[PDB]
């Protein structure tokens, strides 16, 4: 009797309900904050680091922000491992997709791709879902600029403006209060400084703390940028100035 | 039939990765340390009895030219990881003609460590690994956890009172030590964690510096560096 | 033991495999089958299970091969599956070889299928017996049961309320072997009446019975005949 | 707690005793087979008015000579009807003949009790809970059969399934006989609809099929047929 | 430097069939032979599928005994499974699944299927070794078969002769068959020895003998 | 062989030859090259005999369980796509077919010419066989589509007439059958080529006739 | 042999194809119907070959692209429709081949309006003007020497007729029967020309 | 693999699993779709968060091919798989016919996807309900409507997901044979905003024609909404 070890992930509740996921999206609501919006230059990624020790190198190592092709670029909110596996496997689908079209794939395509494995890892199989969800924003010509939310059941919705993680009711208050239909780049990354400062629940913003990435579609092509420590305490410095 | 024995709890933790912390912290403690000019690698090797071989026993191990593998947990979960590590570095030569990355090959056996996370009928793997390493990209000092999980460090310590270890390290590490300094205070770290005298039969001790092959030190250069 | 009859590749304390004890326990819940054999005939006779007054009774004994034949107790759907490999087999040997199958070869081969679905947690044993009434150089008859095993018999009779059958089987086996055809039919006949309830009664409808023998190929009884032969049954009875 | 292929201490197969469970509900048919054909008549629980009559159909069709009644889960019973005709069509192709109703109605047997994997393969997980009411005429005339999810099959002169299979079994046992023609195996079978239907016996609230020996061919009786037998109905007594 | 092996050879062999109002009738030579040697006077070419019902196959001897095997199993089953006989229309179309299943790499088997009906009418199949004919009058396979058709047409559709004969009977028939497979053994080397020829009628099937040249 | 089909006003008109042959040797003349697939769609085969006859089974059984399944008859077109698809999975293994689908669906009259090498052409009037190009010069030469169905019938015939007069292949008896909306008609069961001749070319029988 | 001409203007594209199916010696029909697939979304792929290839082939592709068109609510580009033909074929050349050539018209807001041709080896490459078959011989130096830049629709039809008339005088087979489709102003036409 | 089997018998006879997944679908937004002469309109309840989320991304209301559409209720994943899956075939319908596929065709494949859901080891119920519109081959305008038990039927007009029965009771009372597309329309808004809050942006339909599926316009679905609200503001 190898069954009375199996703890039916993949198996409805009397609600209707998986508990896998929910506890999977308890993880996610319990990682750190990662908020993104978009402006009429570009998509703007914020995420909040959570302190380990100042031994950590700290230099070019963005933990929770990562990108996908030249035209699409993820946040994270939940397990780094299994985010690390689905951004690997979200990479390959690019890939594949210009492989086989000689063109970039669009940003809902994707990220259709990415949670169809999820929502396949919910319904097929024994195995646990993944505990992560993502803001996958990206550039196409199709659709313009686009800002997506994944989470673990394969669920996604696009957004003009979200948040994700942990204490992000206060982000979404502040996002739903401040945010413009045309927002200018440096609006956006000051108003992306507010709401991490909202949600972590402090004043003054310490650049050692915050992970900021922007892609823009510029000179007919794509730029991501993730800005450094010093760009950050210039931004952090204009953001002190004007609040 | 295969299902995952490791499974969300209400809470949203996964008890078996947590599980497998503890019995590394629980493990015996290793360190690594970057340097302005290369990075050490040092673990204390106790001897159970008079009887053991102590050249017999490898904990730390190079997985090719310039880049080594310590490790605090389990032995055998330890040999497994790293004739993985050593065949994908073989691979990754054989794709590309130099050397694998120390980046590329800490995410690969990060990955290989997710997966026993996941899949169905397997356990997690019951050990943190800390990679040192050398390339074109400069020195690179990485931990793997048991949940698959890496983090780059300036240095660092894993295992038995890690917390302790790495509050003493960081009291006394800057970016800018040499090589010299480093093993000193490696070799420091290790003697205020151990209760008791320590000895160069102790602990074992790896560098990679300046461009220079993966070294694993003799009980030689230990006793010189002990004498001080 | 509650604890140890959820599977059937765990033993009890006592060194037993509840679920084919089960799987044979289905057996006993079947109607009754008997088989005898003279020196060179063997007759089967048995039961056919009457749901109700506008239901058929159901078929009881089986062919399989020319001089081969089957009765069931137990699952239809097992009895089913052991009949067509049984046919199956017989079949392929005639094809291959030019001959009728051993019989003791052919059990063995459905004693081993029965047995490889007692090893693993994903399957489970068939709960069905078989009784093998065949000739090849003499009358045979042969018994396996859910567990793997297989005996051979003088008589044999299995199915509900067959106690009653084995006790005149008992008494009158010293006879069986210089008994002529139609003594044979009688007596099993008898078996099967003993077996019965009386207030049920043994009718062309409810009653199958079969032959095999030197030169007599399995064979149903024809209506006709099994009305003769019942109500010799009666009219004896009744002296 | 228990696997599909679980025995109870008493011999018998949860999952399947769970299925027969299963059967008991649904729509109530019946089946009557004379000299002269079988018929199976059906009542039809018209959820609302909105939905569409030719829909909802509770007897099919496996074959030009062979008619189903089905009852239970009606998902599964259309899956074993697929699976029954899949069947029989592959039997007239390789044989060049109509299948006999005990060979179709052996083939849904053998499907019904896949789960089970007694030999090696199977891709069914559980019984199908379902009961079928297979009529048809072959070379042996007409024949009317009834299948359960144990996976045993009877010969019924007259029977019946659905929620009021007790009391239309009652009702056929006391009022079936062997020679009754046709016509009057009509009456009979719409004599015992009307007694255990609940709502008034009408033409939409009624189907009912006919396989004859003459044609062979399965025929699906319309308003104008309905009628008539209701007309000629006895009143209630 | 080795040669290929060619999977077929030809044991020569001439099987002919003839209907009637109630009677069908399969005649074959006996004859097996490799190249121009003979391996054996007797070997039987015809075979019993059911009590109304006879195939007679040539070819490669192998090929022929394989199928004429696997047809009789085949019914066996059938009639293990449905529980009836099936009659010869019934096996003409098990025949052409299994001689369709190799396609590809076909029996070498030329068959010639008899029977009678439930109508009690002769029936005739004759198989080119994938597919099926049903044949009106008469069929006729094997090595002399160009010698024998023309013959048999002859002798009973009479196209070109305006003064017909209908009276046709058992014995008649059975006197043609002989006449026809004679006159093949006069110029077919690959026919000859003895000859067996089945009639199946309502009694039953009945077999007799006639001796052909033994060169 | 020669078997043709050719809409006109009143339906379909479908002819075929009975003779089969395995190289020189006639096997015989009276085999059947029209099949019926289902009630209202006739198949006309030349080719291989074993190949076609086998595919156009296949077929039937396809279309009967798709009819049965979906309470409805299938097109022209849907029997042509799966036997098309059908036979270009088996391309380059030998299988000789060419074949002639027409009948009357919702979509009124319909032919297709499918081939074993997974062709499918709709058209008005095809023609194949070894005859086939004899065929289609008589159709060619008096084809109309507001012939009765007398005059399509003898057109037919006379096509089929002179392909076997013409063509060693070709021969036996000409059969003639028409479709229309309600189903399909046999109009010539079988009718020998012999008396055709001597009807068409030679009806003075008083010498043999030169070509 | 199936002769296609292809032609690229920067405000339209035509293509134009012979409506012969052939069976041997003999032309099943003069009106063929088997070797333009319009897809949705203003492309058009004309194939030239065996019919069985070319039904299987085009069908393929259209019921592919279709599908992609349908699942991501969006018209696929001409580009990556055209390459997505291209790797299909490869990939089938050296397992199953379709003996096939392609003409892969269309327009896109993107690109404009784009002509790609493509041989049944899979060599691909977009072109101002392009043609397949034993006409091809015929009909080249007659698109090179009458196209410019700047060209309208009818005097694009002015050197199709060119080409039929050359392909009527010249070519082997007497070809007198064409259909053309003409993309221009975001509609797609369909005209028959007998020469 | 894993074969477990994940939907299996209760004592009483019920399969738990598929109770669940009616759940999941009760759980789920409002779909109606109401059939006339030879069109269809079906709308939908939205649920998007006001200035943040993006209206067009979510879409409950999809075309499967040239001629048959969808709406579902339940979840959106799963929906999304089920829909891949149907657009699949009916491609492939098309290819192997040559002719496209008809409503009743998809609406069987539909349900006997999800019957087969319930019916492997190793897998889950789908835990939504579709109501798919369509044409038949003869161009007769269709609804069919889908259970997670894999359980079909053809209607004329209904109504799915949460408080699906006031819908449906509001249309067994207020549906008439041969609407025209205003009054269609109407009548379709008024089922919906039966259970949803009345606002134009609560709603999303779509109006099915041989031609196309033309999604209604934001300013005629306002006028249309001020419409009801007036009725019921003289009503109350
Ligand atoms: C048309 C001629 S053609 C030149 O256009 O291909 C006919 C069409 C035809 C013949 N018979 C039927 C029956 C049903 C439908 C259509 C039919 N084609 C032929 O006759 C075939 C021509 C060859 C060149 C492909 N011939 C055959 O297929 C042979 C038929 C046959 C053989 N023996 C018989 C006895 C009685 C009745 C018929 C036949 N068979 C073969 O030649 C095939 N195998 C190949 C291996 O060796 C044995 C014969």
């Amino acid at each position: 009797m190898a069954r009375r070890y199996d703890s039916r992930t993949t198996t409805f509740s009397p609600e209707g309900r998986l508990y896998q996921v929910e506890y999977a999206l308890e993880a996610i609501n319990n990682a750190s904050i990662t908020i993104g919006l978009i402006t009429k230059d570009g998509v703007i990624l914020g995420a909040d680091k959570v302190f380990i020790s100042k031994l950590i190198d700290k230099a070019n190592n963005y933990e929770k922000i990562y990108k996908i092709d030249k035209h699409i670029f993820c946040g994270v909110a939940g397990l780094n491992a299994d985010a690390n596996i689905l951004i690997n496997q979200s990479r390959l689908y690019a890939q594949r997709y210009l492989y086989n079209y000689n063109e970039v794939q669009p940003v809902s395509q994707l990220v259709v791709q990415i949670c169809d494995i999820k929502q396949s890892y919910t319904q097929y199989g024994g195995l646990r879902p993944y505990g992560v969800s993502f803001l996958i924003g990206g550039y196409d010509t199709k659709d313009g600029y686009q800002l997506y939310h994944t989470d673990p059941s394969g669920n996604y919705s696009g957004w003009f403006a979200t948040a994700i993680g942990t204490n992000n009711l206060t982000a979404s208050s502040v996002l739903k209060q401040e945010w413009k239909n045309d927002m200018t780049l440096e609006e956006g990354l000051l108003l992306a400084l507010k709401t991490l400062a909202k949600s972590t629940d402090t004043e003054i913003p310490k650049s050692e703390k915050i992970e900021l990435a922007y892609l823009t579609n510029k000179d007919g092509e794509v730029y991501q940028k993730y800005l450094t420590e010093k760009e950050i305490e210039e931004l952090i410095k204009l953001y002190t100035q004007k609040y | 039939y295969s299902f995952s024995l490791t499974t969300f709890s209400p809470t949203g933790k996964l008890v078996q990765i947590e599980y497998a912390l503890n019995r590394v912290s629980s493990s015996s403690p290793a360190l690594g340390i970057r340097a302005k000019n290369g990075v050490i690698i040092a673990t204390e090797k106790k001897s159970p009895n008079e009887l053991i071989e102590e050249n017999s026993i490898f904990k730390i191990q190079q997985i090719s030219e310039h880049i080594g593998i310590v490790y605090a947990g389990m032995p055998g979960d330890f040999r497994v990881l790293l004739k993985r590590a050593r065949k994908e570095a073989i691979r990754y030569s054989l794709q590309y003609g130099s050397e694998i990355l120390v980046k590329e090959l800490v995410k690969i056996i990060a990955s290989i460590v997710q997966e026993f996370t996941q899949t169905g009928g397997v356990r997690p793997f019951g050990l943190s690994l800390l990679i040192c390493g050398v390339d074109v990209y400069g020195y690179h000092l990485y931990q793997i956890d048991p949940s698959g999980c890496y983090f780059n460090w300036m240095a660092t310590c894993v295992g038995k009172d890690y917390q302790n270890n790495m509050s003493f390290l960081e009291k006394r590490y800057n970016k800018d030590i040499e090589i010299e300094d480093a093993i000193h205070t490696a070799i420091l770290t290790l003697k205020e964690s151990y209760e008791g005298v320590l000895n160069e039969k102790n602990i074992e001790i790896g560098v990679a510096y300046d461009n220079k092959p993966f070294k694993i030190l003799t009980q030689n250069e230990i006793k010189d560096y002990l004498i001080e | 033991r509650n604890l140890y009859d959820t599977d059937n590749i765990i033993y009890s304390p006592e060194g037993r495999l509840y679920q084919v004890e089960y799987a044979s326990e289905a057996i006993k819940q079947g109607t009754c089958a008997v088989a005898i054999k003279s020196k060179d005939y063997v007759v089967v006779s048995g039961l056919k299970k009457c749901i109700s007054k506008l239901s058929f009774p159901q078929e009881k004994i089986f062919k399989i091969d020319d001089y081969i034949g089957i009765s069931m107790s137990g699952i239809t759907s097992d009895a089913k599956v052991l009949t067509k490999f049984m046919q199956n087999e017989c079949l392929s040997h005639k094809f291959l070889y030019n001959e009728n199958i051993n019989i003791e070869s052919l059990v063995r081969s459905v004693a081993d299928k029965y047995q490889k679905n007692t090893q693993k947690s994903s399957k489970r044993a068939f709960g069905v017996g078989l009784m093998i009434a065949a000739y090849h150089n003499e009358p045979c008859i042969f018994e396996t049961r859910p567990n793997g095993s297989y005996f051979e018999y003088d008589a044999l009779s299995f199915g509900a309320r067959s106690h009653a059958s084995k006790t005149y089987l008992e008494k009158n086996l010293h006879l069986f072997e210089e008994c002529s055809l139609e003594e044979l039919i009688l007596h099993c006949l008898k078996a099967l009446k003993c077996s019965l309830s009386s207030e049920s009664e043994l009718t062309i409808s409810n009653t199958a019975l079969a032959v095999v023998g030197k030169n007599h190929p399995w064979q149903e009884i024809s209506s006709l005949q099994l009305e003769e032969y019942l109500s010799k049954v009666k009219m004896d009875a009744e002296q | 707690d228990r696997g599909v292929n679980t025995f109870s201490p008493e011999g018998r197969l949860f999952q399947v005793e769970y299925a027969l469970g299963a059967i008991k509900l649904g729509s109530t048919a019946v089946g009557i087979c004379v000299n002269d054909g079988v018929i199976l008549a059906s009542e039809r629980r018209i959820s609302s008015t909105l939905i569409e009559k030719d829909s909802v159909e509770k007897l099919l069709s496996i074959d030009d000579h062979i008619g189903c009644a089905m009852s239970g889960l009606m998902a599964d019973a259309r899956t074993l009807i697929d699976y029954a005709r899949v069947e029989c069509n592959h039997y007239k192709f390789i044989y060049n003949e109509n299948i006999n109703i005990k060979s179709c109605v052996e083939l849904i047997s053998e499907l019904a009790l896949d789960f089970s994997n007694l030999s090696d393969k199977k891709i069914m997980s559980r019984p199908f809970g379902v009961a079928l009411l297979i009529g048809g005429v072959d070379k042996n005339g007409p024949c009317l059969w009834y299948t359960e999810p144990s996976g045993t099959n009877t010969r019924f002169s007259a029977a019946s399934i659905g929620s009021a299979q007790e009391g239309a079994e009652l009702l056929l046992q006391e009022n079936y006989k062997k020679d009754m023609t046709f016509e009057q195996a009509e009456i009979l079978a719409l004599t015992v609809l009307r007694q255990v239907m609940e709502d008034k016996l009408s033409t939409s609230n009624v189907e009912i099929c006919a396989i004859k020996k003459s044609d062979q061919t399965f025929y699906k009786y319309n308003t104008d047929d309905i009628s008539r037998i209701i007309d000629v109905l006895p009143s209630p007594v | 430097g080795f040669k290929r092996w060619y999977p077929y050879i030809d044991n020569g062999g001439t099987v002919i069939g003839l209907t009637g109002k109630d009677y069908v009738i399969l005649a074959a030579d006996t004859r097996l032979s490799l190249s121009y040697s003979i391996y054996t006077r007797f070997c039987p070419k015809i075979s019993k599928l059911t009590d109304k019902c006879i195939i007679g196959s040539s070819g490669m001897q192998s090929d022929i005994k394989t199928l004429h095997s696997l047809l009789q199993k085949k019914i066996q089953l059938f009639v293990l499974e449905h529980s009836h006989y099936p009659d010869i229309h019934v096996i003409d179309r098990l025949l052409c699944v299994i001689l369709y299943s190799r396609r590809f790499f076909p029996y070498y088997a030329f068959n010639i299927l008899a029977g009678v009906d439930e109508n009690n009418k002769g029936v005739l199949y004759n198989y080119d070794s994938v597919g099926s004919y049903c044949e009106a009058t008469h069929s006729c396979v094997g090595s002399g078969s160009q010698l024998i058709l023309p013959i048999l047409d002859n002798r009973v559709e009479q196209k070109n002769q305006l003064i017909k004969n209908t009276n046709f009977n058992l014995g008649d028939d059975i006197n043609f068959v002989k006449d026809a497979i004679t006159s093949a053994t006069e110029r077919d080397i690959y026919t000859g020895d003895k000859t067996l020829i089945y009639v199946i009628d309502k009694m039953g099937i009945n077999v007799n003998t006639l001796d052909l040249k033994q060169d | 062989t020669t078997t043709l089909a050719f809409k006109f006003k009143d339906g379909i008109i479908v002819a075929v030859d009975s003779r089969a042959s395995m190289g020189s040797f006639i096997s015989s003349q009276n085999v059947e090259k029209i099949i019926e697939i289902n009630k209202n769609i006739l198949g006309t085969m030349a080719g291989g005999a074993a190949d076609c006859l086998y595919w156009e089974k296949y077929l039937g059984k396809i279309i009967k369980i798709y009819e049965l399944r979906n309470n409805e008859k299938i097109s022209v077109r849907a029997a042509s796509t799966i036997l098309s698809n059908i036979l270009y999975q088996y391309k380059g293994y030998g299988l000789c077919c060419g074949i002639i689908l027409s009948g009357y669906d919702h979509t009124g009259f319909n032919m297709f010419y499918v081939d074993d090498s997974g062709k499918k052409v709709e058209g008005n009037l095809f023609s194949c066989g070894s005859g086939s190009t004899y065929a289609y010069s008589i159709l060619d030469s008096a084809y109309d589509y507001n012939l009765n169905l007398d005059q399509a019938v003898e057109l037919a015939r006379n096509a089929i007439y002179h392909a076997t007069f013409r063509d060693g292949g070709s021969g036996g008896k000409v059969r003639v059958f028409h479709i229309h909306k309600n189903g399909y008609d046999k109009i010539i069961e079988g009718e020998d080529v012999f008396d055709l001749h001597y009807h068409y070319t030679n009806p003075e029988q008083k010498d043999q006739y030169v070509m | 042999m199936d002769t296609l001409i292809g032609l690229r203007g920067n405000n339209f594209v035509v293509l134009a194809a012979d409506t012969y199916s052939i069976n041997s010696i003999i032309k099943l029909k003069n009106d063929d119907n088997t070797k333009f697939y319009d897809i949705h979304g203003n492309k058009c792929l004309l194939l030239g070959g065996s019919i069985g290839d070319r039904l299987q082939f085009g069908e393929f592709i259209r019921k592919n692209v279709h599908l992609y068109q349908y699942q991501n609510n969006t018209d696929m580009f001409v580009k990556s429709f055209a390459f997505f033909t291209r790797k299909n074929l490869a990939y089938y050349l050296r397992r199953n081949p379709f003996e096939v050539n392609c003409l892969i018209a269309g327009y896109d807001k993107k690109d404009g309006y784009q002509l790609y041709w493509c041989d049944y080896l899979s060599n691909m490459d977009s072109v101002n003007k392009g043609a397949h078959g034993y006409g091809a011989y015929l009909v080249s130096a007659i698109l090179d020497k009458y196209y410019h830049e700047n060209l309208t629709v009818d005097e694009a039809l002015d050197i199709f007729k060119l080409c039929f008339e050359e392909l009527k005088k010249r070519f082997l087979l007497t070809q007198i029967n064409y259909e053309l489709r003409i993309m221009y102003d975001n509609k797609v036409e369909t005209q028959y020309v007998t020469v | 693999s894993y074969d477990r089997a994940i939907t299996v018998f209760s004592p009483d006879g019920h399969l738990l699993q598929v109770e669940h997944a009616l759940e999941a679908v009760k759980k789920g937004g409002c779909a109606v779709a109401i059939k006339s002469s030879n069109f269809a309109v079906l709308a939908v309840e939205k649920k998007n968060i006001p200035k943040l989320q993006n209206p067009k991304t979510t879409e409950k209301l999809i075309k499967l091919d040239e001629h048959n559409c969808l709406a579902f209720a339940g979840l959106n994943a799963d929906a999304r798989v089920l829909v891949n899956k149907t657009r699949l075939e009916c491609q492939r319908y098309y290819l192997n016919m040559d002719e496209p596929a008809p409503v009743d065709y998809i609406a069987k494949y539909v349900a006997k996807v999800q019957q087969k859901f319930t019916h492997r080891g190793g897998v889950r119920p789908f835990g939504i309900a579709t109501l798919i519109a369509g044409f038949k081959n003869n161009k007769e305008i269709c609804i069919y409507q889908t259970e997670p038990s894999g359980i079909y039927a053809a209607w004329k007009a209904q109504a799915i997901g949460k408080n699906a029965k006031i819908v449906q009771e509001f249309l067994e009372k207020n549906y008439q044979e041969n609407m025209e597309q205003k009054d269609c329309i109407f009548l379709a808004l008024k089922a919906i905003f039966e259970v949803v809050e009345l606002s134009s942006k609560n709603v999303e339909v779509a109006l099915l024609t041989e031609k196309d599926l033309t999604f209604i316009e934001e300013q005629e679905i306002n006028s249309m909404v001020e419409l009801i609200d007036q009725e019921r503001t003289k009503n109350n």
